[PDB]
């Protein structure tokens, strides 16, 4: 017997920037929008779904500085939450 | 568990969820979480794709440690990672179909995919891109890879995709008075 | 004194159906997106942020029957949660 | 607070949130929700375009129950709305500029915008639309119009961009074996 799926179902993406917007990147640092995803990623993949820790990146570049940008969460078709539960 | 948190382990600088928190997000949401497969039989995959080194535009400096930094996290979280360098679109999307194909995610509950190179408003660049010549990789055409139809064994699977590229050339910024 | 803002930031998007497919419509019902959405925001406003509540409404959708769709949010940069606070 | 809740009030259908409730979000989540302004003074827009009456595309018979059912929401969540109807891409376009124009959000703390109309995968049908001569309103065009630099008014305020449409020809779905 053959059932009917959704052909485009479950996705997140997540972008450095908004459309139009440049990224920013440090020679020995490297770029922001990674650096600051590892650490709350980190910090927050114990207690918190992925769509709320990418809110939370998002919310770390709020006031902008000298150099500015940010992040855009895109297409998404989560129907749950994603919880990564780390050590399980 | 130690009394003091160590990061000599599987994951790394990850903050581990104890069995208490793990209940307690099992208890706050009914049957609206993706559930995990057993940490013993799964195969979690997880692809990285990175330029730095390009033909005619500017050379990715530091992107070493943006490898290192989300090999060693996705690893963390518990997905074998594929690292591939200095690609063409035309080579993106035969590794994205190929990473597609893969046999693991059949016994998988998830996957990753990290694009980081140059981009524009269009896309992600490839090694060749220039402006005379275009080397674009579309998010357009990510997606429809790995889809229920291109990808059937990530079926109902949370498919996260994480791009680091500029999106064109503005500073994304305006002023204000307060 | 001038400072600077993010051009593009705290929006959402949620679009009825996923790029290249068709949105139902009923001729006497209405739009099954639009039903939906309604149905969901009268019961979980109270209670959940905007984005919780469009990720339920996408739950809803999650069996396919005959004809199916998948409502998409696109293009996200809200920074914190969005309540809506009913009655205040 | 009556004993049975009432459909009578200005919330109609909508589900009131409590005192109790309002301070325990207020406790669960620190300073990660956006604020709201004092209902006594505050001026909340909404903006309905919807389009069911073309001249070279299907009539989309049943838009006037979704009209009703999201002015009704809307106002029970507090915002003004307004409704236009059978409009082209131009304007739309001009509309939308207007409303990014209001006064109004000054003393207001957000903002929704629907769209109901026809829909290709490039955006949304205007009144005039055809596979010959294409009238299209574009969602970043949407986005543009609303943004910092063109409504400086809606800094820092959600905006919330809901679309009915049709987004290509495609059943969306695909075939699978249990
Ligand atoms: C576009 O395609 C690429 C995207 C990529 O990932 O490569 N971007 C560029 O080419 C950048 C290159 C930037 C090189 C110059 N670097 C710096 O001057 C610099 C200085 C400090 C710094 O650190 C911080 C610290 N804190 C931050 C907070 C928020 C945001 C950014 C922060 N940066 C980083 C980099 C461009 C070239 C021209 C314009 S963009
Ligand atoms: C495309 O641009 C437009 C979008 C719009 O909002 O107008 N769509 C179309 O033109 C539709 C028109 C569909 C008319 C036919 N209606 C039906 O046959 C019909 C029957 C039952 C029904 O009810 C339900 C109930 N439960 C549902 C659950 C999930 C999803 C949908 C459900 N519908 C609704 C409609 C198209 C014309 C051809 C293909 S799409």
């Amino acid at each position: 017997a053959i059932k009917k799926a959704h052909i485009e179902k479950d996705f997140i993406a997540f972008c450095s920037s908004t459309p139009d917007n440049v990224s920013w990147r440090h020679p020995t640092m490297g770029s922001v929008f990674i650096g600051r995803l590892i650490e709350h990623m980190q910090e927050y993949a114990c207690s918190c779904d992925v769509e709320e820790i990418f809110r939370k990146v998002r919310f770390s570049f709020e006031q902008p500085d000298g150099r500015a940008q940010m992040p855009t969460t895109e297409r998404v078709t989560l129907t749950r939450c994603f919880y990564l539960f780390p050590g399980h | 568990n130690p009394a003091m948190p160590t990061s000599s382990g599987s994951e790394g600088n990850v903050k581990l969820c104890s069995l208490e928190e793990a209940q307690r997000i099992w208890k706050q949401k009914s049957a609206e979480i993706y559930p995990i497969m057993d940490k013993s039989s799964r195969t979690r995959l997880a692809l990285i794709i990175c330029n730095e080194e390009f033909d005619s535009i500017p050379r990715r400096t530091g992107a070493e440690v943006d490898i290192t930094g989300m090999t060693m996290l996705l690893q963390n979280l518990g997905y074998s990672v594929d690292v591939k360098k200095n690609l063409t679109a035309s080579d993106m999307t035969t590794e994205l179909e190929a990473f597609a194909h893969r046999p693991e995610h059949k016994t998988s509950d998830s996957t990753f995919l990290v694009f980081m190179s140059h981009g524009i408003r269009e896309g992600i660049c490839g090694k060749k891109h220039s402006e005379q010549v275009p080397d674009i990789l579309q998010l357009n055409a990510i997606f429809n890879m790995l889809n229920t139809k291109n990808c059937p064994s990530l079926k109902d699977k949370p498919k996260v995709i994480i791009i680091q590229a500029c999106r064109g050339d503005s500073p994304g910024v305006v002023w204000f008075k307060d």
